[PDB]
């Protein structure tokens, strides 16, 4: 009864109904580092300006 | 003008000069800590962007 596959059928991506659970951490990854805290708040002008030496602005 | 005005103006001058000295010392300290530890917005040197990694299935399974 064996029909021979046509051109392109054997190259298809198919799906398989497996019973195996999906691996959780296939890379055996460490915990990722905590990120640097983000920037919050509204911009206020520099207190007393640049404060570079004798400059007042 | 009266002595009061020079007195008060000296007071305001001294206040903001002292706050500027305090801010300058605090800025120096924050700079030292940020450059030593890298946990602040400053001295953030670039690492590779992880969106450049291709996660598509490769020709071989173990990668
Ligand atoms: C058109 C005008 C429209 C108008 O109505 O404007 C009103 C407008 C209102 O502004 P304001 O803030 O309400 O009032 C001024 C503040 O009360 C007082 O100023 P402030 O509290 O707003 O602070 C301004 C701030 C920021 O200011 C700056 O960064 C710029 C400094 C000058 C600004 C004012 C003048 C600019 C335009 C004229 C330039 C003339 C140059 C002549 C060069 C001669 C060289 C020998 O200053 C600082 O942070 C430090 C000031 C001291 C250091 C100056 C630079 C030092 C390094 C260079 C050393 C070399 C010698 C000194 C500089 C060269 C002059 C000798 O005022 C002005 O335009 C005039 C301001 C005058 C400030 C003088 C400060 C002292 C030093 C300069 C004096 C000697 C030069 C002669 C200047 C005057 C004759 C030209």
């Amino acid at each position: 009864g064996w029909v021979r596959p046509d051109l392109g059928e054997l190259s298809k991506v198919t799906k398989v109904k497996t019973d195996r659970p999906l691996p959780e951490n296939p890379y055996h990854s460490r915990a990722r580092p905590e990120p640097n805290p983000e920037a919050e708040g509204d911009l206020k002008p520099a207190k007393h300006g640049s404060r570079l030496f004798f400059w007042t602005m | 003008d009266g002595p009061e005005k020079n007195y008060e103006k000296t007071m305001a001058i001294l206040q903001i000069e002292a706050e500027k000295a305090e801010l300058r010392l605090k800025e120096l300290e924050v700079r030292r800590l940020m450059r030593a530890r890298g946990d602040g917005p400053w001295y953030q040197y670039p690492t590779i962007d992880k969106a450049l990694i291709d996660h598509s299935p490769k020709t071989t399974p173990d990668n």
